[PDB]
RNA sequence: AGGACCGAACCGACUAAUGUUGAAAAAUUAGCGGAUGACUUGUGGCUGGGGGUGAAAGGCCAAUCAAACCGGGAGAUAGCU
RNA sequence: GCUCGCCGGAAGACCAAGGGUUCCUGUCCAACGUUAAUCGGGGCAGGGUGAGUCGACCCCUAAGGCGAGGCCGAAAGGCGUAGUCGAUGGGAAACAGGUUAAUAUUCCUGUACUUGGUGUUACUGCGAAGGGGGGACGGAGAAGGCUAUGUUGGCCGGGCGACGGUUGUCCCGGUUUAAGCGUGUAGGCUGGUUUUCCAGGCAAAUCCGGAAAAUCAAGGCUGAGGCGUGAUGACGAGGCACUACGGUGCUGAAGCAACAAAUGCCCUGCUUCCAGGAAAAGCCUCUAAGCAUCAGGUAACAUCAAAUCGUACCCCAAACCGACACAGGUGGUCAGGUAGAGAAUACCAAGGCGCUUGAGAGAACUCGGGUGAAGGAACUAGGCAAAAUGGUGCCGUAACUUCGGGAGAAGGCACGCUGAUAUGUAGGUGAGGUCCCUCGCGGAUGGAGCUGAAAUCAGUCGAAGAUACCAGCUGGCUGCAACUGUUUAUUAAAAACACAGCACUGUGCAAACACGAAAGUGGACGUAUACGGUGUGACGCCUGCCCGGUGCCGGAAGGUUAAUU
């Protein structure tokens, strides 16, 4: 059982974009961003509680920052993770 | 032509990496004069 | 035993193989084996300390009984085996209570043979007994050097220890050198020469023979430069030196025995 | 069967022409040698400078080798320009 | 968009290394792009990488590294035991279809599988840091059985042709389906079972090893492919309805057989040879201490879990190594048609490209090619370069020889197409049918159908039938090195080096010798039929005289002679 803390710590954001939408009105996924450390467990559990309502399944991955040129110098955006959470198929948050 | 340098991360971190400078005492000296002056990058490593 | 081939390339017209028919044909037997990698002439500093090593067949190695110390138990050859580490056969001995185990197989010796070791077998080929009961004059081979460590003489393909003279705790062996030499009474011995008489017969042939026992070429000291070999330099095919090693040492009859700790034991250098 | 034969891949490099501020700090084109072996190749490992390694050419040791490279003695010394 | 050309054992498609956003969308054209640029691997903004099964991580080890104590060393340190790391090797498990602008064995649909934890029932001797088995292994060769795959025929849908002919022996397209589960075949290996005993496997062992009896002869293990199911599905030519013209939706026929056939699979097999061919764990089994109606083990069922990291894109390349968008280099996998021995070569398929300056003109000269009267090496240092030869089958082939060779010696003849032999032969494959049995993926006959050379005879066209591409010049005398190899990366490939063979010499094992202040290590887990050094260099006939000089070996009577005293 994890902590309340924790499950408040991991969740940092949903993900706007064409794929998020896409996913939510056909597979019933919401794209979120994610603690870097953020495991599967603790996002099936912290999207449980904060949301209430039931996953199926979470699918993970780590989106390494692009690196960018801003007037002389490089600089470079930080990597995140963003989870794939599975509704199940009668919740529709 | 085959030229010199055929690049290979292992190689190089075995050779150069920061855990092979700290094995040996000329090695600790390497990354003491490095460190006195003032590299950005100790090693390969980074 | 020792054919030619057959003059069908040049690499070929000079081979001459000894075949034994009577030897295995299978695979080894498997828990009397280890693995042996190669060294390449190198030592633990990782240099070259033996030239002329290198590259041959992958070997196994055959453990070897050479002290042959489990007395009283009657042994039965089961069969002759070729052994790459050695130029003698091995013989694969079953002893009674069920013991299997690798000797260096006699001339003579065949599967089916008795043999056995102690102070009370028999004298016959193959038997192992304490010099100090074998009748003076025999032949015998796989001589210990020193009681309990295991033969050290007389091991190789066809040769053999005549026992010349005993007296009170030694024995005088003649050394197939031509050397005679004082061993203690105590040392065992095996009875008859070892095997494979003809492996001197062979001839290899070509290069690639030589390379597949792991022997590498050998450049000679006059085709170096003066910087490389004593020898080297010239214009043209110079020698006008006393020829000597790569390190300076005279090489042409200079002696390089020096053991005072050994000498008592030496009654008469090869000669 | 074979350090067998002819011949692609592959490994080489005998001849000629081109190129020589090159397409290339060693190549291209047409031919050429080996092509089951002392073969060839991937990955990893070991040998360190008066030292290694060398089927031996003083060859090779990061486009550097009759003694590597980097830093230091060091502003060596220079009856020479 | 239409046409043209080029690659197609790659200039196509994947993977590893290496790179790191180059990927996709919108927008911009200053600089970068060897020109313009509306375009871009360029600028700016946004988006994009989804795993119990793929890989890493993880368990196990190789070479090798590090190394508690230890041994050794002025110091720094060197070596190394117990250990612990280290893949390029061993170890559980997933397939087909659909889908995005960009991911997919990861998402969705369908159908599976593996390991482990808990719980419950049933029955029970469990237990390792130990024992045994297994894992577990070479080169070459030879088939036989198959499949990938292809071709043809059936079947299905469409067509009836811009110019003579084309309702047919005509044309175009399709004719696909996995893992898993059941069956246990071609074939490979091995006798089986039950008792008793035992100097062995560090102790024990019911396991392994060994011995002795009895009995039965058929039992076990491994095994591609096929068949059934998976699959009443999915996919499917095409058709229809739309289009925001890129494409979206709907529907959907046939979906068979024969033959040929791998370098892939059975096969880690079989045969043979000598140069005699990893390790450890997972796994199976045996017990020790120990526990003892407990724990634990086995089986069935239920449930839970399988984390973390990688996943875009390039990858014979404009993204990697070469300062460049550089004619160079870069490991593995896939492998269609016609001809062909072929992964050569020519033309093509799938697929991908026209190489980031063009437009004219048609001088010398340079580069890369084509042809050439008569002559034919007169050229030149030299036939350098070029020209020529070139395939298959058959005939035929010298000196010399180490009897293998030389030898593809040299030289010569035939070669296209059509018909017949023979409406397609010899051969290969093989259905139905029939007969059997221990009835099966069975055995014997049987020959339908399919496929199918080579040869002979006759005819026939051309200047030419190995018509293109492709593809030996040959012979004679002689020096040197026996030979295959190796070498001056980048002006020298040789007669140089190596070599098998020969000889001398050292070396008795704590070997000589080499690396090392040393400990140690190699030599070698070898033992004089072995190992080191030196010279010569297959083979044949041979290898003469000199010990004065210089080395080395032996001797020790005498002369001389150090430290020491
Ligand atoms: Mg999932
Ligand atoms: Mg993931
Ligand atoms: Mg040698
Ligand atoms: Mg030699
Ligand atoms: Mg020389
Ligand atoms: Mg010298
Ligand atoms: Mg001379
Ligand atoms: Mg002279
Ligand atoms: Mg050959
Ligand atoms: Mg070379
Ligand atoms: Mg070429
Ligand atoms: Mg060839
Ligand atoms: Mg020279
Ligand atoms: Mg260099
Ligand atoms: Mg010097
Ligand atoms: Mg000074
Ligand atoms: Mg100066
Ligand atoms: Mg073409
Ligand atoms: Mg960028
Ligand atoms: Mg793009
Ligand atoms: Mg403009
Ligand atoms: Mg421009
Ligand atoms: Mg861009
Ligand atoms: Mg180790
Ligand atoms: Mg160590
Ligand atoms: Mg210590
Ligand atoms: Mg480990
Ligand atoms: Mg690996
Ligand atoms: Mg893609
Ligand atoms: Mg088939
Ligand atoms: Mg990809
Ligand atoms: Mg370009
Ligand atoms: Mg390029
Ligand atoms: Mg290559
Ligand atoms: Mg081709
Ligand atoms: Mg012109
Ligand atoms: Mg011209
Ligand atoms: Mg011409
Ligand atoms: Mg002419
Ligand atoms: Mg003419
Ligand atoms: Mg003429
Ligand atoms: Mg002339
Ligand atoms: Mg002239
Ligand atoms: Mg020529
Ligand atoms: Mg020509
Ligand atoms: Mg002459
Ligand atoms: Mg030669
Ligand atoms: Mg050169
Ligand atoms: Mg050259
Ligand atoms: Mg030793
Ligand atoms: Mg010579």
């Amino acid at each position: 059982m994890i902590r309340e803390e924790r499950l408040l710590k991991v969740l940092r954001a949903p993900h706007v974009s064409e794929k998020a939408s896409t996913a939510m009105e056909k597979s019933n996924t919401i794209v979120l961003k994610v603690a870097k450390d953020a495991t599967k467990a603790e996002i099936k559990a912290a999207v449980q509680k904060l949301f209430e309502v039931e996953v199926e399944v979470v699918n993970t991955l780590v989106v390494k920052g692009k690196v960018k040129r801003h007037g002389q110098r490089i600089g470079r955006r930080s990597d995140w993770k963003k989870a794939y959470v599975t509704l199940k198929e009668g919740q529709n948050l | 032509m085959k030229r010199t340098f055929q690049p290979s991360v292992l190689k190089r971190n075995r050779s150069h990496g920061f855990r092979a400078r700290m094995a040996t005492k000329n090695g600790r000296q390497v990354l003491a004069r490095r460190r006195a002056k003032g590299r950005a990058r100790l090693t390969v490593s980074k | 035993a020792v054919v030619k081939c057959k003059p069908t390339s040049p690499g070929r017209r000079h081979v001459v193989k000894v075949v034994n028919p009577e030897l295995h044909k299978g695979k080894p037997f498997a828990p009397l084996l280890e693995k042996n990698s190669k060294s390449g002439g190198r030592n633990n500093n990782g240099r070259i300390t033996t030239r002329h090593i290198g590259g041959g067949h992958k070997q196994a190695y055959r453990i070897v009984d050479f002290k042959r110390n489990k007395d009283g138990i009657p042994a039965v050859v089961e069969r002759l085996e070729y052994d790459p580490n050695r130029s003698a056969n091995i013989a694969l001995v079953l002893y009674k209570d069920g013991e299997r185990r690798y000797i260096l197989a006699p001339k003579g010796l065949k599967a089916g043979d008795q043999i056995q070791s102690g102070v009370d077998a028999a004298i016959k080929p193959g038997n192992t007994l304490p010099m100090r009961n074998i009748p003076v004059g025999s032949t015998v081979h796989n001589v210990e050097m020193k009681p309990g460590k295991g033969g050290q003489l007389a091991r190789s393909a066809g040769t053999y220890v005549q026992i010349v003279a005993r007296d009170g705790a030694y024995v005088t062996l003649r050394l197939r050198s031509g050397e005679m030499r004082k061993v203690e009474a105590d040392c065992r011995a095996t009875l008859g020469e070892v095997g494979n008489a003809e492996h001197m017969l062979r001839v290899l042939g070509k290069a690639g023979a030589a390379r597949w026992r792991g022997v590498r070429p050998t450049v000679r000291g006059t085709a170096m430069n003066p910087v490389d070999h004593p020898h080297g330099g010239g214009e043209g095919r110079n020698f006008g030196k006393h020829p000597v090693t790569p390190w300076g040492v005279q090489t042409k009859g200079k002696k390089t025995r020096s053991n005072k700790r050994t000498d008592k034991f030496i009654v008469r250098r090869r000669s």
